[PDB]
């Protein structure tokens, strides 16, 4: 039971935990900025660090530990409900294991048939008679036998194992148990080494909200950006083809002559200067050359000059920037326009703002006291524990409204007092 | 009129489930269209039934 | 952070090509002990419009050289044309 006692305790406390594990990933990054080179480590404050570095390395690791058993079993039968429920009602209504069979799209959609077979398919989906509804169903059109073939120290080969690999094969799908396991050994490889132990900083961007919002940004705005970064190293190689036929002779890295001088005119190594140094100048590609003095080529320089400048630097270079300054104002717009279309209108009777102003402080009312999605929440669980002949005329006829999955029931648009008064 | 319980209303303000309420606004005040967003409600209301089992065995 | 995150890559993989000596007549100064490399880049590569490719010296012919210039890139627009100006992007705002 103490095992027990001390498993829940981790499940209990876990954003509590992880919280702190930032703070420590924190200690070692400004403690390991204290190098000099062998690589060693010096002192200013305390006379020991050697000490500290090697605790905090172990303390780090096993809380990186207590997370990824904290979250086995805190989120996991979450993650084992809401996959076995949509297996339950898609074998139900239209049976896709019976009748669609799923083709090679959507794998993890065809990976549920290891779980088919065994006993205990409803596990936890409080519903055991998946197997026996769609034997009751289904057996007019396919063959009953053919369904019970197709459904059907002691304790170490006396447990259900073709459970439990389809139960491992759940799990690892899951993107939140990737990412704890990734973290995990992220802290036993910077055991290793150090240096590739700071990439515990990445918790700071993978949140929760400034995660989906930035999957949300870059499916609005990637396919603008990559071809505005792809529109670059076309008019740059338009240039290198310009200044490789027409303009060659003007590069040099010589101190006059007396280095053997080096060229920048090759096939790729004017192309390769051109995107390393002309974008990164300020002055264009007017910087890294020489001067126009006296040549026949004078007047077509200084338009290659002025050209380059003002087509890559002052144009193409900002509508670049502009994008995303602008790409990271929907990563403040987004998370505040969440905040503020749930305050305009109400979540299930959806009136809208004005509408409990006009009486003095309603909307609060309105929303606290009479429809509050919590409340909600606690009727259907009152019907659950409420037993089937006491119910009343309103909450037999939702719950046999509930069963027949109609959801006509809720006040659409039309709530309380704006039919009353 | 109905009757919330004792032990319902506590786990409810528990920071366990309060997470999987903001997670769950998060997603249906962006898309999705009204005519479905009850329907993914009550997909929301059948699985937050099954923290509380979890926070009762706490 | 992301200054840092490139202070751990330069001193790691990267360290020799920090100079400040007229070709080994001084006795060399180094920018790669521990922070020396971060209060450099952080000091000189911020303001210098160049990203970090204007206090340093040339990649050659180096074996590193390919590495040298994704270094030499990144570093530019993801600290310079981008951090820096959506700092600059929300004063300009926070005045307005
Ligand atoms: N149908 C609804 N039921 C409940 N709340 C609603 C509804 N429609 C809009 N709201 C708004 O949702 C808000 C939720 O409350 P609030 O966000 O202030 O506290 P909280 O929910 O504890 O915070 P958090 O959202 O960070 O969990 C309420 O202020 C309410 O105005
Ligand atoms: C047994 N049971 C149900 O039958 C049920 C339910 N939610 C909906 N139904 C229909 N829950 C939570 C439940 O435990
Ligand atoms: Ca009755
Ligand atoms: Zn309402």
């Amino acid at each position: 039971a103490y095992q027990q006692k001390l498993l829940n305790y981790f499940a209990r406390n876990f954003y509590n935990m992880r919280m702190l594990a930032l703070f420590v990933a924190f200690a070692i990054n400004f403690i390991l900025l204290f190098y000099k080179v062998v690589h060693y480590v010096l002192e200013e404050s305390s006379g020991y660090m050697e000490p500290t570095l090697r605790i905090l390395a172990i303390l780090h690791t096993v809380i990186s530990f207590f997370c990824i058993i904290g979250y086995y079993c805190l989120k996991v039968p979450l993650v084992i409900f809401k996959r076995e429920k949509e297996v339950a009602r898609k074998l139900e209504f239209d049976g896709l294991y019976i009748t669609e069979q799923p083709s090679e799209d959507d794998i993890k959609g065809q990976w549920d048939r290891l779980v088919i077979n065994t006993q205990s398919f409803p596990n936890n989906y409080w519903d055991k008679f998946v197997k026996r509804k769609v034997m009751d169903k289904y057996g007019e059109f396919y063959g009953r036998d053919r369904i019970s073939e197709l459904l059907g120290s002691a304790v170490l080969n006396s447990i259900d194992v073709k459970y439990q690999m389809w139960k491992l094969g759940v799990v690892f799908t899951d993107n939140s148990f990737l990412y704890l396991a990734w973290y995990m050994t992220m802290s036993v490889l910077g055991h290793y080494n150090n240096f590739f132990f700071a990439a515990h900083l990445l918790d700071i961007a993978m949140g929760f909200k400034t995660l989906r919002t930035i999957l949300s940004s870059v499916t609005h705005n990637g396919k603008q950006l990559v071809l505005t970064v792809g529109l670059l190293a076309v008019v740059v190689y338009l240039y290198t083809v310009v200044a490789f036929n027409f303009f060659r002779k003007f590069y040099n890295k010589s101190e006059d002559g007396d280095t053997p001088d080096m060229k920048c005119d090759d096939m790729l190594t004017c192309y390769m200067f051109h995107m390393y140094v002309g974008v990164r100048a300020g002055g264009g590609i007017g910087d890294e050359i020489e001067d126009p003095a006296g040549d026949e080529y004078e007047i077509y320089r200084i338009i290659f000059d002025i050209t380059f400048f003002f087509f890559v630097i002052v144009i193409l270079l900002a509508i670049i920037q502009g994008l995303i300054i602008d790409a990271f104002g929907e990563l403040r717009d987004q998370q505040e326009q969440v905040k503020e279309d749930m305050e305009t209108k109400c979540f299930i009777c959806g009136i809208g703002n004005d509408y409990f102003d006009t009486v003095p402080h309603g909307f609060e009312t309105h929303t606290l006291q009479e429809h509050n999605l919590a409340n909600y929440l606690f009727f259907l669980m009152y019907l659950i524990n409420k037993d089937e002949t006491e119910h009343t005329g309103q909450e037999s006829y939702v719950w046999k409204m509930y069963q027949e999955r109609c959801w006509e029931f809720f006040p659409a648009g039309d709530c309380f007092r704006k039919q009353y008064e | 009129y109905f009757e919330i319980s004792e032990s319902s209303r506590t786990q409810w303000e528990k920071p366990q489930v309060k997470e999987s309420k903001r997670q769950f606004i998060f997603d249906v005040v962006n898309e999705g269209g009204e005519k479905e967003k009850m329907e993914l409600f009550v997909n929301f209301c059948e699985d937050t039934i099954f923290e509380m089992q979890l926070a009762a065995q706490i």
